[PDB]
């Protein structure tokens, strides 16, 4: 959904998660080992991009003479290509790292929905929009272990091969 | 802090906001 | 403001099921996340759990087979239900809010003022209230000393009061200390300016609220 | 899952002194600590969040570092009101844990007491019970004793003891020392005495009274 | 039957910024770095006495110009004001060289 | 990252397309909507490149007199300086850039494809080629709306499972 | 992006590789092609990084005298912006590049093992930890015949029918 659909404003617990729904209801949960690991690095991130830029000390004005205009011409030259320099250097990686971090983002909801997919391969369907139809019945524990990355294949594939094998 | 040319300078530390 | 008061009937039976109801007022709460914890008195804190509208809870371990977590939408509130408490369930519980996502994780800035609950056998003993004399015994110059002593009292909640609130300073409600009785004692004790002890009145307002009594005395030179 | 060793469990150090406080970790937790200041009987309010962002409001003498296991709140100046317990939880993995928490105390001057004697009151004493109070007020250091001598007679006990926390403003302490023997309305005899004992005071302070 | 799905986080922040593939992209949570906000407040900086040579030029200061009295005892600062056009300078017309060092 | 089979020299429409084949015929018809979003992105950021680079006014060279040498040495430093950052700064950008440029492309490339894989996942047959075999007969109404992201796939998904089985 | 679990400490011949395993017994194998390329990407990386910053060299500091405070210390300016300005692309160079160099390898996990995929579309199983179960029997033969991507579907197809359906 990063521009597949759309997101969700009621998951308010982290930037990436699941929206479940079984027997006992529907809900949203946060996956906090994705989102912590991406708060982890875009802060790293953020910081790095900062913090590297440190200047020596200056008094950045001068006034030169009459007999000293080329000498003058000289320092305001250097004063405003300081300026161009560093501004360049910030616009640029501006625009660059706003760039990757939406793509970095993109990236772990590939990789959530990837993590997803590779837990139950035959025993729920594909529903495009990012979801799962489950063959069978994922209650509040199944869905917990899917979440937690411990989904049990062979303790549904029984009843998912039935119920698959009935509705295809 | 850094003098500079720019008239606005806010990174992105999150996701793109897409309502519903 | 978003605000967070706290109701515990407290004294709760050795294998009963605690009903704590924290009220919420200046927030819908179906767009929060609601924890609670607690703290055994002196002891440190700990984290009872997480719970939401349109969510899934979770809660600690050691509590988790017996608590349960309910929002109520419609009287803006969420309460914990916790089935046989033990005598190491007593202790100070506190509901607090779990704010939005932040650049530094979530956060809960918002929290509650505190409810003690305490697992007992015993009954809810009404406060008996006993005021105190002035020190004009002890000549103190310009300071005066008066005060209240509320004592035979199991549960411990306890508030004292000085004219409802208007007497603000120089106060020092005391602890609460276990008599031989398996009561509680509690002086409550206020400075004052000596010339003052005749133009002005000072009662205090004791709400004892597991015996639900609310006795408010004189305090006279 | 996570437990928490925060040490030094009591501190005391005069004003303006500064204060770290260590939060050592059982696992990695990245940077994700908070650090809450519960005053006496409040709430606790949250002065650190990320171990090193400041709540806003919160006065810039607090200062959270580290990451990893190991973690330090530091405060640069430490004043009167910060007297309270100082905790530090982390929100990496449920549960979350607090740490044993740590009591922030405050080395002050050393202060004579304020010693004022209650007599039991009559309606009490219709109760067939008595109790007389002896009151020290706004001292330093807590370490003080309180001793009665009824008909000239140091009482084996009979006497309980209350301390009220260090006072937020003054940072001086206030004890209750009382008295609940009832002889019926104590029909022994009629001597009583408040023998009260401190650093601050070269010889010992005896305040008394008799009946009615 | 039941569904499981996955997604992320939506708010009703507007905050915009410019990648240079898309410009005012409106993301969840945003940090400005770019403070814009000279405020009425100019002031010192450390507490200190800023000393303003009002209507004297540099050189009429370090000279000792007779219309420059009010500077005599200003004795320390954490920086100095001068205006664009003093009237106080080399009161008899000449040059103090080496005036810029 | 890198995201190629083969090229078509023969879809003059567009950077992306479909290559069709029915029984009304066969074609090379260009994806707008991929196409449109990436000459957009592309064009917008080639000019925020270029037209970061903005001009001052500064006659470069000076010539200074014989007491002013080592004045007039820091002044060819200077020219050298911005001579080399700004040479520095605009080869490492090209190169960066045309690397990004081409990787962006594959991800286009890869993000259609997954569209079309999206909208018809067992009505058709994945090929190597990077192409699809339906199970079924797609007319061009049929290829329309899979162009315009609006196939339909329980209408032929019984069409579909019939040859699909039929082939074994 | 979507990295993986497990590291080949055995595997001592390449980037990137196979651990094959049938009849004949199993082992590591490095793919040379894709290690291959990655290698050739990533000197010529470097080499044009490293390329860029090869300019020419100049006597730095000037020495200026009483009378000449002034240009001494935009002078001694120019030094250290130079300084600065070269220690940020170079610190911020190597940041990014080594991000991005991860992120190249990564991507060329990803493309090994899609075409893998695509030789063994049905004939095999995805494990799930990144691997192929045979339906069939492949023999050291086979196995290279998948490794130089000229993979017999067709071969094996009736054998891999019917245990695959033997399964089920």
């Amino acid at each position: 959904a990063g521009f597949i659909e759309g997101g969700w404003t009621g998951m308010v617990d982290g930037w990436y998660g699941y929206h479940h729904q079984n027997e006992q209801g529907s809900g949203y949960a946060a996956d906090l080992k994705s989102t912590q690991n991406a708060i982890d690095g875009i802060t790293n991130k953020v910081n790095s991009v900062i913090e590297k830029m440190n200047t020596q000390f200056t008094a950045v004005g001068k006034e030169f003479n009459h007999l000293e205009k080329r000498i003058e011409n000289l320092n305001k030259k250097v004063d405003d290509g300081f300026l161009d320099i560093w501004t360049y250097n910030a616009e640029l990686l501006v625009l660059l790292e706003n760039e990757r971090t939406l793509d970095y983002h993109d990236s772990n909801v590939k990789n959530l929905y990837e993590k997803v997919r590779s837990q139950l391969k035959n025993n729920a369907k594909e529903i495009g929009n990012g979801c799962f139809e489950f063959y069978h019945k994922c209650d509040n524990t199944c869905m917990e272990s899917v979440k937690n990355g411990t989904y049990d294949y062979p303790k549904y594939s029984e009843e998912a091969k039935l119920n698959r094998e009935e509705i295809d | 802090p850094k003098y500079v040319k720019s008239t606005k300078l806010r990174l992105a530390t999150g996701l793109r906001n897409v309502p519903s | 403001q978003v605000q967070l008061q706290e109701s515990g009937p407290g004294l709760v039976k050795p294998s009963e099921t605690l009903s704590l109801t924290c009220s919420v007022s200046g927030a819908s709460i179906s767009s929060y996340y609601w924890i609670w914890i607690r703290q055994p008195a002196g002891k440190g804190l700990e984290w009872i759990g997480r719970f939401y509208t349109s969510g899934s809870p979770n809660y600690n371990p050691s509590l988790r087979s017996r608590v349960t977590m309910s929002v109520d939408t419609s009287k803006n509130q969420f309460s914990l239900k916790l089935t046989s408490v033990t005598a190491a369930d007593t202790a100070v519980y506190y509901c607090a809010r779990e704010e939005h996502i932040t650049f530094g994780g979530v956060i809960v800035r918002y929290w509650g003022q505190g409810t003690l609950v305490t697992v007992s056998s015993a009954s809810t003993k009404g406060p008996s209230v006993f005021p105190l004399a002035p020190s004009s015994k002890s000549t103190s110059g310009g300071t005066a000393a008066l005060g209240c002593l509320v004592k035979d009292y199991f549960p411990e909640p306890v508030t004292v009061s000085w004219n409802s609130g208007a007497l603000t300073s120089g106060v020092h409600t005391f602890p609460a200390v276990l008599q031989s009785s398996g009561l509680y004692s509690l002086s409550s004790v206020v400075t004052v300016p000596s010339s003052s002890l005749g133009t002005q009145t000072y009662i205090c307002n004791v709400n004892h609220k597991p015996s639900n009594t609310k006795v408010d005395k004189r305090v006279e030179p | 899952d996570i437990q928490m060793t925060q040490s030094p469990a009591t501190l005391s150090a005069s004003v303006g002194d500064r204060v770290s406080i260590t939060c050592r970790a059982s696992q990695s937790i990245s940077s994700w600590l908070a650090w809450y200041q519960q005053k006496p009987g409040k709430a606790p309010k949250l002065l650190i969040y990320k171990a090193s962002s400041l709540e806003s409001g919160v006065p810039s003498r607090f200062s959270g570092s580290g990451s990893g296991s190991e973690f330090t709140l530091t405060i640069s100046s430490l004043q009167p009101d910060d007297f309270a317990i100082y905790y530090c939880q982390q929100y990496n993995s449920y549960p979350w844990t607090f740490g044993q928490g740590t009591k922030v105390e405050i080395k002050r001057t050393v202060a004579a007491p304020s010693v004022f004697i209650f007599p039991p009151s009559d309606e009490q004493l219709k109760s067939g019970t008595a109790s007389v109070v002896c009151l020290l007020n706004n001292f330093y250091p807590r370490e003080a004793k309180v001793q009665w001598k009824v008909d000239n007679a140091l009482q084996s006990g009979n006497s309980q003891e209350s301390v009220t926390e260090q006072d937020s403003k003054d940072s001086t302490y206030s004890l209750s020392s009382t008295l609940t023997l009832s002889k019926a309305d104590y029909e022994k005899h009629k001597v009583y005495a408040c023998e009260v004992t401190h650093q601050g005071l070269s010889s010992p302070v005896t305040k008394s009274f008799n009946r009615g | 039957g039941d569904t499981l799905c996955i997604g992320y986080h939506a708010n009703n922040s507007t905050d915009t910024v410019d990648t240079l593939l898309e410009k005012n992209v409106t993301v969840t949570h945003s940090v400005n770095l770019l403070e814009d906000k000279h405020n009425g407040k100019l002031c010192s900086i450390n507490g200190k006495q800023p000393i303003s040579l009002g209507d004297c030029s540099f050189a009429g200061w370090i000279l000792g110009n007779p219309m420059c009295d009010d500077l005599i005892g200003k004795t320390s600062w954490s920086y100095i004001v001068e205006k664009p056009n003093p009237t106080n300078g080399i009161c008899y017309p000449g040059t103090l060289e080496d005036e810029e060092e």
